[PDB]
Formats: C-alpha cells, sequence, structure tokens
RNA sequence: UCGUUGUUUUUUUCUG
C-alpha cells in the first residue's frame, strides 16, 4: 500500500542524506530615546521571568558562538527589556524549538535601518532518511 | 550539586570515549547529552 | 575581548560592546562572530 | 528521534543470556530455543544441518520481527534422543565442517599463489 | 568432504567455486563475509579548524567511509570492553591530517593520502589509508580556496558492519548455483519460449546442458555454487575468506558452550 | 556536491576514480569507453560516475569570508 | 503507556462508526504508529503519508 | 527554596 523497503547500507553510504539550515531573526526594539533594549547575558537576581532552559552557551555579549552544539529548550539568544518603574530588567530571549537540534553555524551581527543593534542565528544539522520519511519517483 | 553545565567525558560503557555535557543532574545518574547525535543518554555518576 | 570578523576585508577585531557596530578596518557594517575555541566531534557516520 | 542505537544488535546486554531454553508440553521431547542478537545468518545454517539428522522429527525456527534481532527455534528428535544433544552435534558437526573448508581452501590458494 | 576451486584469484576480488556444502552454508557465509568481518575504520572526528565550504558533518561522514588497512585489527581489542580509561593506544589508532591552501589563487585537493597515522598500537599493520598503487594519491576529501585552512584529529576503532556500512570490508558478493535450472527452483517468465529471450548465464559453459529427453529428477539437490568476492583493499579476499569462516566457527563455538553451560 | 566515495548500492569505491574519468573524458573517448577502463562493470557504480553532478567547484567561486 | 494498554485510534475524517475504535498498545522503536494491513480497510487510510 | 509563566489577529502556500 504505497510503503518501499530502502537498503539500509544505503543510506549507512549516505543516499539521500541532506542538511538543513534554520534562521533565527532578533533585534533591539528602542522603547524610548532614554529608553532601549539590549543584547546580553541576564542574571536572575537582576531579571525575572527568566526561561526554563539554560543560558550557559551565551557569551557575555548576549549572543551564542558559531561552531557550539544547541538544543530544544536551549536559550540562544539573550534580550533584557526594562521594566518601566532596581531588579528593573525582563526577559525578551529568543529559545530555540523545543523540538530542534543542531550546531550553531553563522551569526550575523550588524545594524538595522534605525542604527539598532540588528542579529542572525543560522543553526544547522543532518537530517538522516529512515522510517517515516516520504519519497516519490 | 554546583557542578551542572560543564563538559563531561565517559569512561567505561557503549559511549565510551565520547564528548557530552551534563543536563540534568538530579543524583546517581547524569543524563548528557552526546555531541555526536542529536539525541541525550542517561549515564551514573562513576562513569 | 569577543572576536570577530568582516564580510569584505575578513580581517578581526573585538568590540566591548560599546563601540559602534562597524568594522574597525574599512568601516564596514557587517561581522559574524569568529569560530569558537571548544572542541567539536562527530561519530562520522 | 526513537532510532534504536545500532550497537545494540549485536552487544547482548548482561541481564539477558545469550540463549533460552524452553520445553514444548504440547509434546514430547520437544523444546522452545529463544536465541538472543542472532539473525537468519546463524539460524538458517543451523537448521539446515538439523533438518539433514535421521532422528530428529522437527525443526522449526522464525524471525518474530525483524526490528528487534533475535529468533526462536522451535527442535523436537524422537524418544531416542534429547533435543540438546542433537544442537550440540550438529554445532559440532559445522564446526568441523567448517575447519576442513578452511584447510582445503588455504591448500588451494597457496597452490594458486 | 567440501571441495574448492578457485578459478580466478587476485588481491581485492576471488572467483572461485564451492561445491559439496549446503546451500544454507554457502549463503551464510556469504552473509557473515558481508556483515560480522571486523575491520578498522574512523569512528571520531575533531575538527580543530575548518574554513572550507563543506559542512563539517559532511567531513566528518566522507572521513569515515574511506578504507583502511585492517590486517591485523584482529589483535586489536574492542574499546567498549577495554580496560583503559578514554582510549589507550590498543583499543584505538589516532589519525591527523591538516591541510591548507595558500597564495591567491589554484584550488588544493585534501586527498585521503594526506592521512597521517600518529600512533596506533604498533608495530601491528593497521591504520594506514589504502592505496591502490605507489602514486595513488587516493580518495578525494575536499577541495580548499585561497585563505582556506582545515585541521582535524581523527579516531579510528574496530567495529562490525552490522553496527554501520562503513566497516564491511566486502563490495559485492556474487553467488549463483545451476545456471541450466535443473534444479527448477525458477520458472522463466517469457513471451515466446524460455531459451530464446534469456540470456544465459556466464557459467552455462562449466556444466552441461540437461539432454533433450532427459527426465525431471527429484532428489537432486544444489550442489555446486558460483560465488565471487570482492573487497575494498581494506583487507586481502583470501584473508576475509579465513575471518569470515572464523567468526562463524567461534559463533558456533559460543553457543554450544552456552549450550553445555545452561545446565 | 563532490564525487561519493562509495557506490550507495554495493559499497565499491569509487570517489578517488573521479580525476582518471574526467582525464579519460578529455581525450575524446567515450564515456562508455571511459568506464570500461576504469574497471567499473556493475551498473550500480557505473550510475554515478555517469552521473554525478559537480558543485564545489561552483561554491569555491564565492570569495571566502575570510 | 506500557504494553496491552487499549487506546482509541482515529482518522479524520471519521465518516462512520468504524472509523476509529480501540486498539492494544506494543511500544516499538523509530517515529511512526504502526498498523496490520487489514484494518485499513475501514479506516480507508493507506501509508503514503 | 519549592514555585515558575509566553499574544492575538488576519492572510497565504501546503498535507490526507
Ligand atoms: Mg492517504
Ligand atoms: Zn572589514
Ligand atoms: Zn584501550
Ligand atoms: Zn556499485
Amino acid at each position: 500500500e504505497d510503503s518501499m523497503i530502502m537498503n539500509q547500507s544505503s543510506i549507512d553510504r549516505g543516499l539521500f542524506r541532506s542538511l538543513f539550515f534554520r534562521s533565527y531573526m532578533d533585534q533591539e526594539k528602542r522603547f524610548g530615546i532614554s529608553i532601549v533594549e539590549e543584547f546580553e547575558k541576564p542574571t536572575r537576581a537582576t531579571t525575572l521571568r527568566l526561561k526554563h532552559g539554560t543560558y550557559e552557551k551565551l557569551d557575555e555579549d548576549g549572543l551564542i558562538a558559531p561552531g557550539v552544539r544547541v538544543s530544544g529548550d536551549d536559550i540562544i539568544i539573550g534580550k533584557t527589556t526594562p521594566i518601566p518603574p532596581y531588579h528593573t530588567k525582563r526577559d525578551a530571549s529568543t529559545p530555540l524549538r523545543s523540538t530542534e537540534n543542531g550546531i550553531v553555524d553563522q551569526v550575523l551581527l550588524t545594524t538595522n535601518q534605525e542604527g539598532l543593534k540588528f542579529v542572525k542565528v543560522r543553526m544547522r544539522t543532518t537530517k538522516v532518511p529512515q522510517i517515516g520519511d516520504k519519497f516519490a519517483s | 550539586d554546583p557542578t551542572l553545565n560543564k563538559t563531561v567525558k565517559i569512561r567505561q560503557g557503549g559511549y565510551k570515549g565520547k564528548i557530552g555535557i551534563v543536563k540534568e543532574a538530579n543524583g546517581d545518574r547524569f543524563r548528557v547529552e552526546l555531541h555526536n547525535p542529536n539525541k541525550t543518554i542517561p549515564i551514573p555518576c562513576s562513569f | 575581548g569577543v572576536k570577530y570578523t568582516c564580510g569584505a576585508c575578513a580581517h578581526n577585531f573585538s568590540l566591548n560592546k560599546s563601540d559602534p557596530v562597524r568594522c574597525k578596518e574599512c568601516g564596514h557594517r557587517v561581522i559574524y562572530k569568529a569560530r569558537t575555541k571548544r572542541m567539536i566531534q562527530f561519530d562520522a557516520r | 528521534m526513537n532510532a534504536p542505537d545500532r550497537f545494540e544488535l549485536f552487544i547482548l546486554p548482561d541481564d539477558v543470556p545469550k540463549l533460552k531454553i524452553t520445553p514444548d508440553s504440547r509434546v514430547p521431547n520437544c523444546i522452545i530455543i529463544k536465541f538472543e542478537r542472532e539473525d537468519h545468518t546463524l539460524a538458517n545454517l543451523l537448521r539446515e544441518e538439523l533438518a539433514l539428522y535421521p532422528d530428529v522429527t522437527f525443526v522449526a525456527y522464525k524471525v518474530e520481527h525483524p526490528l528487534f534481532a533475535n529468533f526462536v527455534m522451535r527442535l523436537q528428535t524422537e524418544e531416542g534422543t534429547r533435543p540438546k544433544q542433537a544442537l550440540e552435534r550438529a554445532c559440532a558437526s559445522i564446526i568441523n565442517k567448517l575447519k576442513t573448508l578452511d584447510h582445503k581452501f588455504n591448500e588451494e590458494w597457496n597452490i594458486k599463489n | 568432504e567440501p571441495k574448492v576451486n578457485i578459478i580466478n584469484a587476485q588481491d581485492d576480488e576471488v572467483e572461485l567455486m564451492l561445491s559439496d556444502v549446503n546451500l544454507s552454508l554457502a549463503n551464510s557465509l556469504r552473509r557473515t563475509m558481508l556483515a560480522e568481518v571486523p575491520t578498522l575504520a574512523i569512528d571520531l572526528v575533531e575538527i580543530k579548524m575548518n574554513t572550507s565550504v563543506l559542512a563539517d558533518e559532511f567531513i566528518s561522514h566522507r572521513l569515515g567511509l574511506i578504507p583502511l588497512v585492517s590486517e591485523d585489527v584482529e589483535e586489536m581489542k574492542y574499546s567498549r570492553d577495554c580496560t583503559c580509561e578514554d582510549y589507550c593506544d590498543e583499543c584505538s589508532v589516532v589519525l591527523e591530517l591538516s591541510a591548507r591552501h595558500e597564495g591567491e589563487e589554484g584550488t588544493t585537493d585534501v586527498y585521503s593520502s594526506s592521512l597521517i597515522k600518529v600512533s596506533g598500537p604498533g608495530n601491528l599493520n593497521v591504520g594506514e589509508p589504502v592505496r591502490r598503487d605507489d602514486y595513488d594519491q587516493g580518495i578525494l576529501l575536499c577541495k580548499l580556496r585561497n585563505h582556506q585552512e582545515l585541521n582535524i584529529r581523527c579516531i579510528a576503532k574496530k567495529g562490525i558492519a552490522k553496527e554501520h556500512a562503513k566497516w564491511s570490508p566486502c563490495s559485492a558478493i556474487a553467488f549463483e548455483y545451476d545456471p541450466h535450472n535443473k534444479l527448477k527452483h525458477t520458472d522463466f517468465w517469457f513471451e515466446v519460449d524460455a531459451k530464446k529471450e534469456w540470456p544465459d548465464s556466464k557459467y552455462a559453459t562449466w556444466e552441461e546442458p540437461p539432454k533433450p529427453g532427459e527426465v525431471f529428477d527429484y532428489k537432486a539437490k544444489p550442489n555446486r555454487f558460483y560465488m565471487t568476492v570482492e573487497t575494498t583493499g581494506s583487507l586481502k579476499a583470501n584473508q576475509v575468506f579465513s575471518r569470515g569462516i572464523k567468526t562463524l566457527q567461534e559463533k558456533l563455538a559460543n553457543v554450544l558452550f552456552e549450550l553445555e553451560n545452561s545446565r | 556536491m563532490i564525487i561519493p566515495v562509495r557506490c550507495f548500492s554495493c559499497g565499491k569505491v569509487v570517489g578517488d576514480k573521479w580525476d582518471a574519468y574526467l582525464r579519460l573524458l578529455e581525450e575524446g573517448k567515450q564515456e562508455g569507453d571511459a568506464l570500461d577502463e576504469l574497471k567499473l562493470k556493475r551498473y550500480c557504480c557505473r550510475r554515478m560516475v555517469l552521473t554525478h553532478v559537480d558543485l564545489i567547484e561552483k561554491f569555491l567561486r564565492y570569495n571566502p569570508l575570510e | 503507556l506500557m504494553d496491552d494498554d487499549p487506546v482509541l485510534f482515529n482518522r479524520q475524517p471519521s465518516l462512520h462508526k468504524m472509523s476509529m475504535m480501540a486498539h492494544r498498545v506494543k511500544v516499538m522503536p523509530y517515529s511512526t504508529f504502526r498498523l496490520n494491513l487489514s484494518v485499513t480497510s475501514p479506516y480507508n487510510a493507506d501509508f503514503d503519508g
């Protein structure tokens, strides 16, 4: 009933094996001339409502360096928004999708149209053909 | 246990000689994700 | 202390999170974080 | 994600024996062998040998499910011999056959080169 | 009783005739050769630095597949069960490669040859990547342009093809018997006739054709198999043959030991 | 993208044969002849040398980041 | 969810009451539900995705 | 020191 048996050794030799690229986009948001949003690693004491994941892979500058490994529920970007009135900072992180895993490949950092810091993260991983996949002649 | 989130290797078992990082350390059984595949595995604190 | 790289000149440098985000040598406006020093492994499978 | 490890196919875990034997009550002098970490490569070879013996009444096996690497072998010899004796006899005979084949092939290759 | 008759031999391949043995025996031999003949291949790649246009996993995979001279691998213990914390030099071999293109032009071609054994349980003849000839550069690993560098530190281990196809020493094992179908194990699909549409096997000469008036024989059994063997070069064909035989023998010995020890 | 290492189907090494295949091609020999001289009989392999598209050289044409 | 547990099982759209029955669970590896080829008929289902 | 929360609204191209 339109289901097909594929040689396992063909897979092991890399048959139909494929790459996979995912990009995450974020930027600083200016909530005021004196009030803006910053990229950085938050501290539990100085911030509230932190994500259940872990931030350890974050750098001191608020980003994650390429060539490191990531996984689901892993905070790849640390952004903190000032709380409108210490302990006046709230998270604005960009956790990786809980159902995806890969290796951080290339981080792009620049300024948006408005001069605010502008970031992009591209994770990559390989998708091994397996049971349940789809193929068609 | 303040010894979490530090890279750890394995010495005995089926995954001997593989790198990894502790994820959960409830006690007596560490779940360290493997860097080579996209999987996590448990292993006691002795290995 | 964080290493960086440009997209045209490709000359490394670093920032202290305070310098405006531009290339120090050719003034370009695009930069990438350089590869980390930690080790990478693969099953080669 | 839910893929089974490739090293689990042949490295038998300690808690489970390589081979498990059971009796078959429905008929006399019949046993059921539960193998582990094996496939047709061994089962078929053993079956072909055991079928040739005269004192073996019923020899059979089946790879229950390919996603699990093990097979079960049903063997019943006539009352004269207990099945286990026939099994070990077959194993020894096959080992001897293989040794003879190796000797002959070594000779042939040596003269060939 | 079993007989062998090698027809054409060579370092990488063998075309032999094996007769007077159960079809099960020959087929199990083929399977064991294809599957359970331990050899040595790369099993951990650490990229200390890469700048090529190829994903790290891509290069790791390509490395995994390169054939290694695994002649004495029989003498290397399984890293899984080796007692040493981490990997000793007796449960693993370490290969290192680092090639870099320089100059604004041209394109370097990192070849398998560039791999260089660093350690290994010497003087065991294992680890060196296989080469067709003296000058054969070997496999093509990657291409590098200006200002592109590659630094990897591979690892190899002894594993069976069951775990992964990279440990397979046999390329393709031909197999056949009764080229004239005298046993009638097959019925030949045909539009007009079975003979004038079906090409004959290349061994048709080696056996007499069935006579026209001959009657079917029902007690006849397959008796002659015409199996060819090839290897990647990681092991000599004859060594592969002997090693598969040894593996089958010792597995059966293990089974017998378990049976007797059940009591 | 780059010539494969082994023939998915069987396993015979083919990767190293790409350069020789090209070389034989430049001097006018038809593809069938080139494959024959390389001793590629089982078409399970021949399909690869015959029908590989080389893309890495296209990738190189981009000035590297570094 | 251990072996032998009874679990409902449905396919959308569920035209007629045979379009959803209760099966017995048997945990297996890999990431696809598996069925006996016969019981597709009522589900009007095929393994093409 | 357990605890521990993450948008709507449309439109779109898709799957059976
Ligand atoms: Mg359908
Ligand atoms: Zn620049
Ligand atoms: Zn060791
Ligand atoms: Zn092939």
